[PDB]
RNA sequence: GGGAUUGCUGACUGAUAGUGCAAACAGUACUGUGAAGGAACUAAUGAAACUGGGCUAUAAGUGCGCAUUCCACCAAUACGUGAGCAUUCGCGCAUUACCAUUCUCCAGAGGAUUUAAAUGCACAAACCUAUAUGCCUUUUGGCAUAUGAUUACACUUCGUUA
């Protein structure tokens, strides 16, 4: 039914969905999941599909691997995940390259690996 | 969808119906008397104070052979 | 946008055109491992044109962890666009190769050589001798003492790549030792079978066989293999030892050192049925024919396997399987019945002439004397004699004549053109004389009129005597006997005297000389005329042939 | 005949013509059958082939001198018969006969008499179809003979990179520096070399 | 091999369910369509004993209505379909029995459902 | 699903039909600022309306051109080319001549009817382009697991020498 409910989107939710489809690979997507809010009216013949908009913050994480801070856009729950499994270094090492659906996470991942390898 | 791809398809479509300018091309040929179209000339200089200066190295030079008189090859071969 | 993303997008390209785009638009954006990943993903993305034969209906579990669900048809060709894009991309990769070869380890070079060997196998590039040397240097300089660089898998992949590439290398003499150093430590069973296949097709390593037998036997079973790998192991031991045993195949036997491994392989291949291909069982049956290995219920299972796919088999595979079940003496009645019905329902029954000769021999030396087999041997004989226009060898005619002489083939109009083509090819470089002796045995299985090559066979045998570089076997007097009994020239007694003076043959060949002693110039010179009288061979017409040389032998030949 | 022309399937897939030009033929059908003639020209059309014979299918042609009204002259002319309407006359009984394409020795194909012994004396000779030779009427001015036109003048032995083959002539060295035997003096006269020379001479005087 | 079987140009247009006829009527062996009498579900206090006894009986449909239902294709032999399960030896592999799903019977709209219950077809409301 | 060759494919159409177009130049002339709309026209024959005058007042032959099958040269494995109306109740094209005798309304205008044929229409045949279990499918994809985020590994082996 989901392929139907995407086609039943109100124009603000549809424009927000197009922007989500454009700028997904620009921000960190650790455990982030987009969601539709379809509300069910009991006096029937009305199913209004919308979007549950994610919340975004520009947190400045300190990398304990290489001596700098990086700024990068995240959600609350992926910040929970990163700061509750060990930090940016442990996340960028132990989450390999495909659960990262993100470009700056991949770039800082390569910089952590290269700087750490030259640090050996 | 790109700009160059559309222009190339337009030129390939215009490759057909080509030759001696029939149809709409007869009226469209008169655009050269309406919008100052630049022809296929080679530029020989540039304006500095509004006076044109021909650069002498861009003047036309034709490397004609030493003698084309009593040269033993003609434009026609005998059958 | 980064380099690990480029590596992972090369690895998960899922189409060869996508990989072509990534290689072409990011030429300066590469490094060593990007090129290595591109070469690794090259042979996996080739596609074939509609001749993909499904195996989902044959094995209930679809993959044993790695296979293609549709294997191929024998003789299938690639898609034309995919072949063009793959060849252009491989030329692009060979262009981008030496700028990044310097930072390689033995792993990347091993995978590159193996993958380009796969591309040569598929027919993409077929040459590869543009730049193969810098890869050899980067995998050989850092593996001279088995140094800190990688090992184990890379030896098998490098040697498999050189197996598929050939090239007649120099580091075989260097890599003789680190290969045999490291079987028993860091090689799996598939690595062992690729390495023994590569040593087989380079014909290089004979002391490496029995330790590899012991190593892959001390592994928990051979059941961690899959049936084409078992077929390659049989083929490897065939091409490395069976030609040694046969040349210092119905008389071929095994040696006791390798039979336990051969039984382990046969038990594995009968355990892993529902997974086995016609080419695999063709090579397995041929290797068991060559090695002289006669297992119980193994050819029954392999004949059942080719019975289960007989509309899907090309006639080369069927002819190979029927030869390997004819040389190794075995009867498979459903397979013979199905093959006979299949090419008796076929209205225009032509194929390659060697396949006709192979089916003729297979039905000849096996107990198929039913009416359907007589109709089949007549049909195959007519379809072959319609196409004796080959200048290859008399060997195809030799198998055809062995099949026609095992039967009592008496159809004269076939045998006339068979004899005409035999004498037409006989003036050229005929390799052997038994290849003519089979034709003579066929042409005297039934009645024939073949003087025009009987004189030529006499000329060839006198030429072999004048050469003085032949066997002078009892088959020499067997060549003498047929042309002697049909022809009468008188110069043929020199061979029958000189070879019989150095005889090395006791019975059933001096009777041939005694029966041929009327047409030749030898009147009566035989100490063995009484020894054959004490032997009573009773194969030739010696009773009517001893009526002019030894009257006691005339009674001894028939009574 | 049919008036469509393009609906007709094109005949003569293998190009072989039993009737040739300049030969005696018998008219089989039409306003004059039983008469004979000599073929003047065969119109080899794959869809509608015609044959024009000598003075048989005569119809008046209204040749139109260009004019709006009735100003024209009329000339009798042989109308084209269909190719199928005619057949070759054998020289023995004067009746029409079928020509076959028999092969004689040397691999050549000739036109025989349709007999079970097709050999010499049954071959009908076919004349050549071309005689436009400009070889007679050659050697006019502005022409070159074939032997002169086939000279092997070109050789790749020379033409190698020669950046210093200048010889230092004002612009006759510019062409062999850009990669040339002799420029005409008139060509160098076109790019005037005397504008600065006159100013130099006037300053000197 | 000019075998032309026109797979396209076959639409398989949907036919109406007529689900409102399932539990109300039933067909007998002779072909007669029977139904239970109405006016018996509630308000039984305001009715006489003979009237309530009379309304418990079933009556056949009138011939005109029965003819329309028979032509429409109504052939229901049972009030509700007997479950293929509940037969001994024919039971669910993992379900202890199954979930029944009691069914409702309202369906009437002039745009989409039940063309039998509307005189004409109403066009939709502006489609957003 | 899509894009081009072939159809001894068509109880498809035959010029107001069939594509919008069978045509020297049809997505043309022309219309519109523009996006966009969008014609007519084959070759003969020459119906009616209309308007003047007059009046009344022998299901056959014969030629060509091919296709089928025979033959003899063949790449020698599907036919490869070539003599032959040799063969076929084959196909296409070409061709078949009457000679009076006046009691027929005539002249124009117009382009219907009749005849002819796919380059039109619909498909068909090869050709090229585009992971497994089960739920819902509905000319096909959404959902958990497994060889799995990994730059690495099995297979098309031609065998023939009693
Ligand atoms: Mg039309
Ligand atoms: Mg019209
Ligand atoms: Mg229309
Ligand atoms: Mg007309
Ligand atoms: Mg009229």
């Amino acid at each position: 039914n989901v392929r139907q409910l995407i086609s039943r989107l109100i124009p603000p939710a549809r424009k927000q969905f197009e922007h989500l489809q454009a700028h997904r690979r620009d921000v960190v997507w650790g455990d982030t999941q987009i969601t539709l809010r379809v509300r069910q009216y009991p006096k029937s013949k009305d199913e209004r599909v919308s979007l549950v908009l994610p919340n975004w913050h520009r947190v400045r994480l300190w990398s304990e691997a290489l001596g700098r801070k990086v700024e990068l856009v995240m959600t609350k729950d992926t910040l929970r995940h990163i700061e509750d499994m060990g930090g940016l270094d442990a996340y960028l090492i132990k989450t390999p390259e495909s659960r990262l659906k993100s470009n700056p996470a991949s770039a800082v991942k390569w910089e952590v690996m290269s700087a750490l390898r030259r640090r050996e | 969808i790109g700009r160059e791809a559309v222009v190339d398809l337009i030129q390939q479509s215009a490759a057909k119906q080509s030759g001696i300018r029939k149809g709409w091309q007869v009226k469209a040929a008169t655009w050269v008397k309406r919008v100052h179209v630049d022809r296929g000339d080679v530029k020989v200089g540039r304006l500095e104070g509004g006076e044109f200066q021909v650069l002498p190295h861009l003047r036309p030079r034709y490397f004609v052979p030493a003698d084309l008189d009593k040269f033993q090859l003609k434009p026609y071969v005998e059958v | 946008t980064t380099y690990t993303q480029l590596l992972a997008s090369i690895r998960a390209a899922k189409s060869l055109k996508r990989l072509e785009h990534l290689v072409d638009t990011y030429a300066d954006r590469f490094d060593a491992v990007h090129v290595a990943a591109a070469v690794a993903r090259l042979p996996h993305l080739l596609k074939y044109r509609e001749a993909d034969l499904v195996d989902m209906s044959a094995s209930a579990v679809v993959l044993p962890s790695g296979m293609t669900r549709t294997r191929r048809k024998h003789g299938a060709q690639l898609r034309s666009g995919s072949a063009e894009v793959a060849a252009r991309l491989a030329a692009r990769v060979d262009a981008m190769l030496p700028q990044h070869v310097a930072h390689f380890f033995p792993r990347q070079a091993a995978c590159s050589i193996w993958a380009f060997g796969e591309l040569r196998r598929h027919g993409v590039i077929e040459r590869m001798d543009s730049l193969p040397q810098v890869l050899m240097s980067v995998t050989r300089g850092n593996l001279q003492p088995l140094r800190v660089h990688a090992a184990g898998v890379d030896f098998a992949q490098l040697l498999h790549g050189l197996a598929k590439l050939g090239h007649n290398d120099e580091p075989l003499l260097d890599a003789l030792l680190p290969l045999v150093t490291e079987r028993l430590g860091s090689m799996q069973q598939r690595e062992l079978q690729m390495t023994v296949w590569a040593l087989a097709t380079l014909r290089r390593a004979t002391p490496e066989l029995l330790d590899e037998v012991a190593q892959q036997l001390l592994s928990t079973s051979t059941a961690f293999l899959l049936p084409s790998a078992c077929a390659s192991v049989f083929w490897s031991y065939a091409k490395t030892e069976g030609l040694a045993r046969l040349s210092p195949r119905r008389r071929a036997r095994v040696a006791a050192a390798r039979v336990k491994l051969f039984d382990s392989l046969a038990a594995t291949m009968m355990a892993q049925a529902l997974l086995l291909a016609p080419q695999d069982v063709a090579t397995t049956l041929w290797a068991c024919s060559v090695l002289g290995y006669h297992h119980s219920q193994l050819p029954a299972v392999l004949g059942d396997a080719v019975l289960r796919a007989l509309p899907n088999c090309s006639d080369a595979e069927v002819a190979s399987v029927l030869e390997s079940l004819a040389h190794l003496g075995y009867h498979h009645a459903p397979l013979m019945d199905a093959v006979a019905a299949g090419i008796l329902a076929e209205p225009v029954v032509s194929t390659e002439p060697v396949n006709i000769a192979r089916v003729l021999y297979a039905y000849g030396v096996l107990a198929r004397r039913g009416p359907r087999d007589l109709q089949l041997v007549g049909t195959l004989a007519e379809a072959l004699v319609r196409r004796l226009a080959r200048v290859e060898r008399l060997d195809t005619v030799a198998l055809a004549c062995r099949g026609l002489g095992a039967f009592a083939y008496d159809d004269q109009a076939v045998l006339a053109q068979v004899a005409a083509r035999t004498e037409q090819l006989l003036q050229t470089s005929t390799t052997g004389l038994e290849q003519l002796q089979a034709v003579l045995r066929c042409l005297d299985a039934g009645g024939c009129s073949y003087f025009q090559l009987a004189v030529a066979a006499a000329r060839m045998l006198d030429d072999r005597l004048r050469a003085g570089a032949c066997r002078s076997a009892p088959l020499a007097v067997e060549v003498l006997y047929y042309s002697a009994r049909q022809g009468v020239x008188x110069x043929x007694x020199x061979x029958x005297x000189x070879x019989x003076x150095x005889x090395x043959x006791x019975x059933x060949x001096x009777x041939x000389x005694x029966x041929x002693x009327x047409x030749x110039x030898x009147x009566x010179x035989x100490x063995x005329x009484x020894x054959x009288x004490x032997x009573x061979x009773x194969x030739x017409x010696x009773x009517x042939x001893x009526x002019x040389x030894x009257x006691x032998x005339x009674x001894x030949x028939x009574x | 005949p049919q008036a469509l022309y393009r609906s007709i399937q094109p005949m003569f897939k293998t190009n072989r013509w039993r009737i040739c030009r300049d030969d005696l033929v018998y008219i089989l059908s039409g306003p004059d059958k039983g008469k004979t003639g000599k073929v003047l020209e065969i119109i080899k059309d794959t869809r509608t082939p015609q044959v024009i014979v000598e003075g048989r299918n005569l119809r008046k042609k209204k040749v139109k001198t260009g004019t709006g009204p009735d100003d024209f002259f009329v000339v009798t002319m042989e109308a084209p018969l269909h190719y199928s309407q005619v057949q070759l006359v054998d020289p023995q009984t004067g009746k029409p006969m079928r020509v076959i394409f028999a092969y004689t020795a040397d691999g050549t194909k000739v036109r025989s008499r349709k007999v079970p012994n097709p050999s010499t004396a049954d071959i009908i000779a076919t004349p050549s179809e071309e005689d436009p030779d400009p070889r007679v009427g050659l050697t006019g001015p502005k022409d070159t003979s074939a032997s002169l036109a086939r000279q092997a003048t070109y050789t790749p032995s020379a033409g190698f990179p020669f950046r210093v083959r200048n010889l230092e002539r004002i612009w006759a060295e510019l062409q062999p520096d850009a990669d040339x035997x002799x420029x005409x003096x008139x060509x160098x006269x076109x790019x005037x070399x005397x504008x600065x020379x006159x100013x130099x001479x006037x300053x000197x005087x | 091999p000019q075998i032309h079987a026109h797979d396209k140009y076959k639409k398989e247009n949907p036919q109406p369910a007529n689900s409102f006829l399932l539990g109300r009527f039933v067909t007998d062996r002779n072909g007669i369509i029977w139904h239970r009498q109405a006016n018996y579900r509630h308000a039984r206090h305001a009715k006489s004993a003979s009237q309530l006894t009379r309304l418990k009986r079933w009556k056949p449909l009138a011939p005109a209505f029965a003819a329309k239902l028979r032509k429409l294709g109504f052939s229901e032999r049972y009030w509700a379909a007997p479950d293929p399960q509940d037969v001994p030896g024919f039971h669910s592999p993992r379900g202890r029995v199954e979930r029944p799903r009691r069914s409702a019977v309202p369906d009437m709209d002039h745009t989409t459902g039940e063309p039998a219950l509307r005189q004409s077809w109403q066009p939709p409301n502006r489609q957003r």
